């Protein structure tokens, strides 16, 4: 995959 | 008696957690004195993440583009700057709950507590280790970006980890509190993957000593090994080489239990070669590598159950 | 992603811990409003413990026989009384850090966080479960008496456990915050032993659901079972019977994953019958029973990794 | 054994 940044909307 | 994965009490860090918002992106920050520290990715939309130039993105922002919320209070940002992959927001108010603190960059194999936080609100506390491949096996969901890892020593909080992202294998990568990633990772949407990991040998040995202190000896044997011969076996089982410094670090546990380090190494070699055959150690059916020698000393009695 | 044994943030409880001394005996107390709660064994010498009559021992004490230290401040005791196996010391000062709180007596199989404390100073935080035999597998040393267990829900601390003693198998026994022991144990030096324990079936099922949410399905199968047939197998492996209420409680996890509860029961039956054959689940080589359905929901994403 | 009360001296 890619990566997952874990900010919020 | 008993032996548990134990975190440090998190109150000193809870009083520092805030929420930072830039545009449509929200994450956690760490408020110490009059500065808030957070991942610089707060300034990015998800499209910016494909190939960000953070210096270019940040020069486009002003102080008032940053919203910092501490509980029920808005903090006004009065300066900003970027240090590696962290943003430093100077605010008009010093956090009255700031503990004595330091920032520390840890070595692989060291452990720390993580205060998982969402929207500036702490959710839970757990213990983990910096793996040899510079990931951590954490537990983080969307919104957890900005959560910190720390150790506490005599009321001084040493912060060592700020959370940034999750890799495809479900493990986690982040930075020290000065914004330098652990490992080769970058804060960009690009192919990155954890390198092959290894087991932290000196920590497994410490946990075998914890098992003895707590009264268990089933896995011991009458043999010894040389350090060189142990490392030949360690390499075969994807364990890190044990150094003479690690041997020295295990001195106090060796002295408390009367088991020479190289004798515990002969025990571990036998466990690797034969398995556990249905038995457990400290309630685990696998060899545990997330307790350092210092963790064992801190948690176990100073009197061995003989 | 990730799944860790996670405790609640402990700061709200840290601000309540104090030290209580009576004569030569010191232990921890819990300071809420103007009352300090601690084990009534604080009034006993080790000789008193062989056959104490606590009403007789306590009538011999006055308020000034009790020394309560909160950080750097002595609190003056202005009343005392005994409630079951806890002592309540009224002090002249209300704790300004008192959180919103309740006292709750929990059922076996429920989990809670423990703030291990020595001489009124918190040492560490860990998660544990009330076992079916009403012990906990904690980690406590001399001086830990008076440490509390708790859950937190929307800033309200529900205290559920106060630590009293260690049994010969190294497991731990204590009381609710109203001083009633969990299990048949008493605060007397006499033969007491933990009864045979069992595995908490509904919690193992919850943790199998956590494994699926986090993206793992290896242990699933195409079979189902009836509740009655599952319980025949559970009884054989020293698992508690699964009730229809437990089935209902697992509804939300079942709905999130699309795996019917009775289908997860067929998976667990197969795991009990065949073992894991070298595989792990959520990093464990044993079936884990210290996460409740609520713990899983609280920690896992609400979106399953499909 | 007996039990171990875990106060301090």
């Amino acid at each position: 995959s890619g990566v997952t940044f874990q900010s919020a909307v | 008696s008993g032996f548990r994965k134990m975190a440090f009490p998190s109150g000193k860090v809870e009083g520092c957690m805030v929420q930072v918002t830039c545009g449509t992106t929200t994450l956690n920050g760490l408020w110490l004195d009059d500065v808030v520290y957070c991942p610089r990715a707060v300034i990015c939309t998800s499209e910016d993440m494909l190939n960000p130039n953070y210096e270019d993105l940040l020069i486009r922002k002003s102080n008032h583009n940053f919203l910092v919320q501490a509980g029920n209070v808005q903090l006004r940002v009065i300066g900003h700057s970027m240090q590696n992959c962290v943003l430093k927001l100077k605010v008009d108010t010093a956090n009255p709950k700031t503990p004595k603190y330091k920032f520390v960059r840890i070595q692989p194999g060291q452990t720390f507590s993580v205060l998982a936080c969402y929207n500036g609100s702490p959710s839970g506390v757990y213990q983990c280790a910096m793996r040899p491949n510079f990931t951590i096996k954490g537990s983080f969901l969307n919104g957890s970006c900005g959560s910190v890892g720390f150790n506490i020593d005599y009321d001084c909080v040493s912060f060592c980890y700020m959370h940034h992202m999750e890799l495809p294998t479900g493990v986690h990568a982040g930075t020290d509190l000065e914004g330098n990633f652990y490992g080769p990772f970058v804060d960009r949407q690009t192919a990155q993957a954890a390198g092959t990991d290894t087991t932290i040998t000196v920590n497994v040995l410490a946990w075998l000593y914890a098992a003895v202190i707590n009264g268990d000896r089933w896995f011991l044997n009458r043999f010894t090994t040389t350090l060189n011969d142990f490392n030949l076996v360690a390499m075969k089982y994807n364990y890190e080489p044990l150094t003479q410094d690690h041997v020295d670090i295990l001195g106090p546990l060796s002295a408390q239990t009367g088991i020479a380090v190289l004798d515990m190494c002969a025990s571990l070699k036998e466990l690797l070669q034969n398995g556990m055959n249905g038995r457990t150690i400290l309630g685990s059916a696998l060899l545990e590598d997330e307790f350092t020698p210092f963790d064992v000393v801190r948690q176990c009695s100073g009197v061995t159950f003989q």
